[PDB]
């Protein structure tokens, strides 16, 4: 079965780095638009970041540009969330969902449609 | 950049009988294809987020025949054909046409 | 650039002249080989490398090149036997504010193997004492952002590299070049040569029952009788053209 | 237990066409009369059984139970190694790393992929009231892997008396380090066996449409000797030469006269005092 | 750069022969008429001898 296994959760200082990791059990990885959606306790979701089949990131939320960093490894199924300059407001879940169509299958390549979720993380900031 | 709304806010539904939820945007999501990039998802409260509808009106895999996708341009709109206990939680509807994404504020059904 | 993606190519008879008949690709520098002579030559694996650079840094990704590129985010090995193919998008790889999807590793301690892949954010301690992790004097981020703008000069307008490296080392072939079915002639007398079979001959049309998965059909002293059209299946008898002993 | 396979396992070694002729090839077969290993099965089965050179894999299924095969040396994820399944009306041969369980199944619990390396997708092998026929011939040479086919209708447990060809139903290029194979099915009656091939000169009658009607062995008796020799099926009556007697050897000699000198080594290694 | 070499050529050579000719090359089903551009190459290229 599909799985989505992410880890890196921790309480940390504000002005620090994290790097979360989600791993993938189950499927072809390479044809498959991942995604990485925060949720903040007790309110609405929240687009973060994405990266397409080929490893290109597809831009990342406008209020958290210039911190993040995405990267993705197809060879060992791995997607990791490098996370700088850590602040009070970034606490909240993380879930890393994948894309449903399947690449060249029918105009342009598929962004859309985030299926299956993992359980998140609980990311935490404070001193 | 793009805004969304919903509508209405928190509306309370009954078992057995239809509800209708708007969301709307700011600019027209029609592309080239002409296909609507509107999701429907439905966060159930205390689980993980589940797909509803992609592609504006098709359908998700494995939902039953009770929901419903219309609209387009600015206005789409998600129908309950038959609601019963398990369609409590809230909604969002998520963009995807122009990067980066945005999900609503989101409404909250409940009985 | 830092992060380049490589695509595994397997299984599949590759139409390099495609991409050979489009002036975009107009950077196709290849070395060790012919794209013309390769469109009929055979490897067992092909992996396609692709990345994002500026415009005057497509020089780096070659054999024996120097720099940022070449020596801590993209390095060719000085034996090099494949292709480099690169062109320039300044419309979809740039931005009006500026792309930030885009970064370049600018400090690292050692120089890349040749095909070596580094994603590893850890900051670059050039100093003595340890960073632990944030930005500070002597302790700098590993990327770097390039500022693609619409009006950008060429040298630093975007530019899409797609490297191609051909390895058919002791592997049942899977990629070859797709040589065009050419004419037949029938009854007309020729030299053929179907699927790796070249004998010298007439060809001509056959009636003889051929089991499908059969393809030859051996005479008396294993001499090629019967050959199925590669393309059709089909058989065609190969029988010299008419011959009888000439005598005055 | 042991059955016999009276004239079983002959596949066409060649994709070459022929007619009304007889070609005395010489590949890895499976002999003529050999004691083959059976199974059946609350009671079961289900070892890991050698991969020598080549298995004539039989089935006398009643429906459809065995549900693919498992090859490779290790099967812990350690070595690159291969499965084929049958689907409801599709099979599918990946090349990954896999760790199983020691009781997998449906309504399965493994890694399927795992550092994969080649996948296939085909119509399914196993076509579908008689208990029929699935010989395949299971064969690995030079760096390639080769499976054969037929499928025929049982009437009612031993091999039966009769003689069918095996077409070549799929090749496929992995060529990786085999050793041991296991079977695959789901119990929720049925016999599946394992011969083992060996190099083997065969005799066989193509028909006037290519196809197998006959074989012959060589090297089964000597009436079956003189048929490989003349190169014929019947034979007339007489006095035939075939072949030629001959002793082996049993085991090795070496010889010296006894040895005097001995190179004074020790003088220079046990010295008491070395120079600067 | 005192020496240089070809690459591209329509057909190959004959024992013995020297071809010299500098005639642009048509590596495409489109004509050159003579001037630089794509599939349009020298027929000249040259060793860079370090
Ligand atoms: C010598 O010149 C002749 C005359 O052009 C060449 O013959 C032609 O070769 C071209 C290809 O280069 C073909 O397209 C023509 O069909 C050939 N026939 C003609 C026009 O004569 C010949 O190839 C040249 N010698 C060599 C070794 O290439
Ligand atoms: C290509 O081959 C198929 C048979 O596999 C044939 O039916 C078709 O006409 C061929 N087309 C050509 C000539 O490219
Ligand atoms: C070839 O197949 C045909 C099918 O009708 C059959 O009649 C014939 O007997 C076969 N070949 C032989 C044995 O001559």
């Amino acid at each position: 079965q599909v799985q989505l296994l992410e880890s890196g959760g921790g309480l940390v200082q504000p002005g620090r780095s994290l790097r979360l990791s989600c791993a993938a059990s189950g499927f072809t990885f390479d044809d498959y638009a991942m995604h990485w959606v925060r949720q903040a306790p007790g309110k609405g979701l929240e687009w973060v970041s994405g990266v397409s089949w080929n490893s290109g990131t597809i831009g990342y939320a406008d209020s958290v540009k210039g911190r993040f960093t995405i990267s993705r490894d197809n060879a060992k199924n791995s997607l990791y969330l490098h996370m700088r300059s850590l602040r009070a407001e970034d606490t909240a879940l993380y879930y890393c969902a994948k894309a449903v169509e399947m690449v060249r299958g029918l105009g342009a390549d598929p962004e859309y449609g985030m299926d299956v979720w993992g359980q998140g993380t609980t990311v935490t900031v404070s001193s | 950049d793009i805004v969304m709304t919903q509508s209405p806010l928190s509306l309370p539904v009954t078992p057995g009988e239809p509800a209708s939820i708007s969301c709307r945007s700011s600019q027209s999501l029609l592309h080239s294809n002409g296909y609507n990039y509107l999701d429907w998802y439905l966060q159930k409260p205390g689980q993980s987020p589940q797909l509803l509808i992609y592609l504006g009106s098709n359908r998700a895999s494995g939902v039953p025949d009770r929901f419903s996708g219309s609209g387009s341009g600015t206005d789409f709109t998600l129908k309950i054909s038959r609601v019963e206990a398990e369609d409590v939680g809230v909604y969002y509807c998520m963009q995807a046409l122009q990067t980066p994404f945005t999900f609503g504020p989101g409404t909250k059904v409940d009985i | 650039v830092y992060a380049w993606n490589r695509k595994r190519i397997s299984n599949c008879v590759a139409d390099y002249s495609v991409l050979y008949n489009l002036a975009p690709f107009f950077t196709f520098k290849c070395y060790g080989v012919s794209p013309t002579k390769l469109n009929d030559l055979c490897f067992t694996n092909v992996y396609a490398d692709s990345f994002v650079i500026r415009g005057d840094e497509v020089r780096q990704i070659a054999p024996g090149q120097t720099g940022n590129i070449a020596d801590y985010n993209y390095k060719l090995p000085d034996d090099f036997t494949g292709c480099v193919i690169a062109w320039n998008s300044n419309k979809l790889d740039s931005k009006v504010s500026g792309n930030y999807n885009y970064l370049y590793r600018l400090f690292r301690k050692s120089n890349l193997k040749p095909f070596e892949r580094d994603i590893s954010t850890e900051i670059y301690q050039a100093g003595n004492k340890p960073c632990n992790g944030v930005a500070g004097f002597n302790c700098y981020f590993p990327l770097r952002s390039y500022s693609f703008r619409p009006t950008y000069g060429v040298g630093h307008q975007p530019y899409r590299v797609v490297v191609l490296s051909f390895e058919l080392l002791h592997a049942p072939a899977t990629v070859c070049g797709p040589k065009k079915s050419t004419n037949l002639v029938k009854n007309k007398c020729v030299n053929f040569n179907f699927n790796g079979l070249k004998g010298t001959g007439v060809l001509t049309e056959s009636n003889k029952k051929f089991l499908p998965f059969q393809q030859f059909g051996r005479d008396i002293a294993d001499t090629t009788d019967a050959v199925r059209d590669p393309q059709t299946l089909e058989i065609l008898d190969i029988t010299p053209c008419s011959f009888g002993g000439v005598s005055v | 237990a042991y059955t016999n396979s009276f004239t079983r396992g002959v596949y066409y070694p060649d994709k070459v066409f022929r007619s009304s002729v007889l070609h005395s090839t010489q590949d890895l077969f499976l002999p003529f009369f050999s004691n083959v290993t059976w199974f059946h099965v609350k009671r079961f089965d289900n070892p890991v059984l050698p991969f020598n050179d080549g298995v004539y894999f039989a089935s006398i299924e009643k429906s459809n139970i065995i549900r693919g095969w498992i090859f490779g040396t290790t099967l812990d994820s350690k070595t690159q190694s291969l499965l084929i399944v049958n689907n409801a009306t599709n099979v599918v041969i990946k090349v990954c790393e896999f760790q199983f369980c020691n009781d997998p199944f449906l309504d399965r619990v493994y890694s399927s992929a795992n550092n994969c390396t080649f996948e296939y997708v085909s119509q399914p092998f196993l076509m579908d009231n008689f208990k029929n026929l699935r010989e395949f011939v299971f064969k690995n040479i030079d760096g390639y892997f080769k499976i054969y086919s037929k499928h025929t209708p049982i009437i009612v447990e031993d091999l039966p008396q009769g003689f069918s060809a095996l077409e070549p139903l799929v090749d496929l290029p992995i060529g990786i380090n085999i050793t041991r194979f296991q079977t695959l099915l789901a119990l929720h009656a049925a016999a599946y066996y394992v011969g083992y091939l060996q190099p083997r000169t065969f005799l066989l009658k193509y028909n006037e449409n290519g196809t197998i009607t006959d074989a012959v062995d060589c090297a089964l008796d000597p009436l079956s000797e003189t048929k490989c020799t003349l190169k014929s099926f019947t034979v007339e009556k007489g006095i035939y030469q075939t072949s030629n007697f001959r002793v082996q050897p049993t085991e090795s000699i070496v010889r010296f006269p006894n040895i005097t000198n001995l190179c004074p080594f020790d003088e220079v290694f046990n010295a008491t005092r070395f120079a600067s």
